[PDB]
């Protein structure tokens, strides 16, 4: 079972990497504690394939606080995922690197959401505005020494409304708090 | 059973192989898997986790997963000792400070009983400075010629130039590839 | 056919006025 | 301010869970099932739940419940909206909306509920555009979303220009058992299948009564729309203006407009009904039929539910037109006709035993509702006068509209 699962994961097949990604999914859906199993996934994490980086991102996501310890491999990867050329790539990323609730990797993760913050495409605009605010709830000091706030401001007086209503939220929830 | 279809196969190549990437922090691994992978000198930030890529060269795959020299990285390095196969060394040559610390790295990855099939492949980089040591020299101090039942080889790669790449990747294959 | 009432067209503007 | 989007089950168990912001413990939606059950068997249930200092905001779907968990002082207006857009998202995905698809189309269900919301901020919400980033069976995402028509994706393209619109009426009437009636209601509803080439900006005009005044005829038939609401595509900024409906109409069935006035005419059906119901011993119902619609419209499928006693047994039903048959599982005679014309008077009488053991608890008295739908047929007036068409490339356009008129919350106390 475990093992099997692991070793399908650590093969050099596609097609049976997608399927122990698939299983995990399930695994984790049915209410099966698959957090050992963390590092095993790692190695199996920039794939070409979007459909298998997705579930990967939703399971370190949901297995980020379990092992902290075991996240810090994966800093890496999303600053290389922060700069590819598909917008929905960049999305995703920034997405997932601020749902980590890490507090060794969102120190980090202050390069990409800046890199981000002045994305052209309204999608990534929208991605670092939530990522921002993500941060800044878990971590309002690091937003305010990173100097979002003065581009969380500049973002409502630009183009893109939906990119301006996400940053109007994002600037609300952070004066909220 | 019938073993035709693999002998279709490695009748035009089949065999691809796999290469690892280990060594210290700013030794030219990253920019000599660049140069290997692509052909140029490519500036990156300090591999904080991995990089893992493949190369095409004489029919075969040579797989190379860049490892960092973080301090927090280096005990990581058994990760991905399982399901390997090959090991390339990059030493730090321009760093007389890190050396030993380098040659400590490289014996307590060697002193490991999961990894005994993996030859030694010892890549003198930063070989563009005129304090780089000879591949006689480095080699001795590190003492490769004392590491029982490892096939060791220490070649000179310049990471601006490039050259050397050609021979330690025939090296590779020929440690790697026993037939024609 | 069709049960609720046949579809009627509909126009275009309101021509009386202008 | 939702903290985490879950759809529970029938049995307590989280069929999928997606956290958007971590503040709540995922180990709160098991003490949801139990305070649920608490509430439903104090009569203190509420769609929003309180776990301490958690409160769990969810709607009640077909076969499990979108519970979603919060802290702060979240909108519970925005979390409600949140959860009407997600369940209208998976009924545009998934044809049945049950645990079959939940266990089965997790792939995609995950993808989905990220790309939905992210932090608790829904992002996107259109079924259609959302379909061209996130299949089930991934290309960059659409410049809809970027841009600002996020209901009208740019190249559609059609062999031909046809629009099929649906005027469908609700006559809602509230009859108190005195005979007269208190909630007498009708709510428009203008839902159209736009089917063009390219991205038409639609001029919707009708018979307001509103422009007609504005207009200078405010003499003719004008439909007195006291609510009118329109859909995203329609511009708010044009309808206060000078009352111009124009927008861009979406790519498939959508509602574009939706009126609401009150009405001041007769009941299209009148029903007159009596309860002759003995002492133990039997049960008369003298229920009468009368149609005060116009002779020329004809009511099909006309289903006056008349609620019969819960423990009737061998009942029998002297009817004229149209087959009366009792369900038990409803507790109630289904007066089903299938074809009702104007100012027709259909009279029943049923008869039904009792048993002579009375019954330990009161059942109450439920309303008569009638489920008449007169098609070709609008109790308001109101009529489509024109609808502009316009497209940079220039095509002939068909426009189609049809007229539906049915009953909606029409209940008729009882006795
Ligand atoms: N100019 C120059 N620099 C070299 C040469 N060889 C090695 N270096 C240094 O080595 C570093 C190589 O770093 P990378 O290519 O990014 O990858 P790396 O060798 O694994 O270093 P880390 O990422 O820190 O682990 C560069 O920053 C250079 O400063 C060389 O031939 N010429
Ligand atoms: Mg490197």
């Amino acid at each position: 079972e475990i093992f099997e699962l692991k070793a399908e994961l650590n093969s050099d097949k596609k097609e049976k990497k997608k399927e122990a990604v698939k299983k995990v999914i399930a695994s984790m859906t049915v209410g099966k504690d698959v957090s050992a199993l963390f590092p095993d996934v790692v190695n199996c994490m920039q794939t070409d394939n979007l459909e298998l980086k997705k579930l990967v991102y939703l399971y370190l996501m949901n297995y980020a606080k379990s092992q902290p310890d075991m996240a810090i491999m994966a800093v890496n990867t999303f600053v290389k995922d922060c700069e590819d050329p598909n917008p929905l790539i960049r999305a995703l990323a920034v997405r997932t690197m601020g749902c980590i609730r890490v507090d060794k990797i969102t120190e980090y993760l202050c390069e990409p959401l800046r890199k981000c913050l002045k994305d052209e495409d309204p999608y990534v605009r929208k991605t670092a505005a939530v990522c921002v605010a993500k941060l800044h709830d878990i971590n309002a000091q690091l937003v305010e020494d990173q100097g979002f706030l003065d581009t969380l401001k500049d973002l409502i007086s630009d183009s893109n409304p939906m990119v301006v209503a996400n940053a109007v939220a994002a600037l609300s929830e952070i004066a909220e708090s | 059973g019938n073993i035709f279809a693999n002998l279709f196969k490695g009748l035009f190549g089949k065999k691809e192989m796999r290469i690892l990437m280990v060594g210290l922090d700013a030794a030219g691994k990253t920019t000599i898997l660049y140069k290997l992978k692509l052909g140029e000198i490519v500036t990156t930030i300090p591999t904080i986790g991995f990089n893992v890529e493949t190369v095409e060269y004489k029919n075969i795959s040579f797989t190379v997963w860049d490892v960092g020299g973080q301090d927090k990285i280096r005990p990581l390095w058994r990760h991905y000792f399982q399901n390997t196969q090959g090991l390339i060394f990059v030493v730090d040559s321009n760093d007389r400070e890190r050396v030993n610390e380098a040659r400590e790295e490289l014996m307590r990855m060697l002193a490991e009983d999961e990894l005994r099939d993996a030859v030694l492949l010892v890549f003198a980089n930063k070989q563009d400075l005129p304090n780089a040591m000879n591949a006689a020299e480095i080699t001795d101090k590190l003492g490769l010629h004392s590491l029982r039942h490892r096939n060791w080889y220490i070649q000179a790669t310049c990471a601006t130039s490039g050259d050397g790449l050609y021979e330690g990747l025939d090296w590779l294959s020929n440690q790697l590839r026993n037939q024609k | 056919d069709r049960k609720g009432g046949s579809y009627s067209q509909a126009a275009g503007s309101d021509s009386a006025q202008s | 301010s939702a903290s985490a989007v879950y759809v529970l089950d029938l049995k307590g168990k989280v069929l999928i869970c997606r956290n958007y912001r971590g503040d709540v413990d995922m180990s709160e939606v098991e003490h949801f099932m139990p305070i649920l059950m608490e509430k439903e068997e104090e009569g203190m249930l509420s769609p929003i739940l309180a776990h301490g200092g958690v409160r769990f905001m969810w709607i009640k779907h077909n076969n499990l419940y979108l519970v979603a968990t919060s802290k702060k002082n979240a909108c519970v207006s925005l979390v409600f909206s949140f959860l009407y857009k997600v369940v209208q998202v998976f009924s545009e995905y998934f044809k049945e909306l049950e645990e079959e698809s939940i266990r089965d189309n997790f792939v995609i269900i995950y993808e989905l509920l990220d790309e939905l919301m992210d932090f608790g901020y829904p992002q996107t919400t259109d079924s259609k555009i959302l379909q061209e980033y996130i299949t089930q069976e991934a290309p960059r995402p659409p410049a809809t979303v970027t841009n600002a028509v996020s209901w009208r994706s740019e190249g559609i393209k059609y062999r031909k220009n046809e629009v099929f619109l649906d005027v469908i009426e609700a006559v809602n009437l509230l009859v108190s058992a005195n005979g007269n009636v208190l909630r007498s209601e009708i709510v428009g509803s203008i839902k159209m299948r736009v089917f063009l080439s390219g991205m038409p900006e639609l001029r919707l005009g009708l018979n307001d009564k509103v422009l007609f005044d504005n207009t200078g005829r405010g003499k003719s038939k004008s439909v007195e729309l006291e609510d009118v609401k329109f859909h995203q595509c329609v511009r708010l900024s044009r309808f206060e203006n000078d009352r111009t409906i124009s927008f861009i109409p979406p790519d498939g069935e959508f509602e574009l407009m939706s009126y609401r006035l009150n009405t001041h005419v007769k009941p299209l059906i009148w029903i007159e009904s009596v309860i002759e119901k003995h002492s133990h011993s039997r049960i008369e119902y003298m229920v009468k039929a009368k149609s005060q619609f116009k002779r020329r419209s004809t009511a099909n499928n006309v289903e006056i539910h008349i609620p019969v006693p819960n423990d009737a047994d061998s009942p029998k039903f002297k009817t004229t037109v149209g087959s009366v048959k009792w369900v038990p599982e409803n507790s109630e005679i289904v007066w089903s006709v299938k074809s009702f014309p104007g100012g027709k008077e259909y009279l029943m009488r049923a008869h039904f035993g009792l048993p002579s053991v009375e019954a330990e608890d009161k059942e109450g008295k439920p309303p008569i509702s009638v489920k008449f739908e007169i098609p070709y047929f609008t109790t308001s007036g109101i009529q489509v006068r024109y609808l502009k068409i316009i497209e940079k490339s220039g095509y002939q356009a068909l426009p189609w509209v049809r007229y539906i008129t049915q009953n909606g919350d029409y209940q008729l106390r009882t006795q």
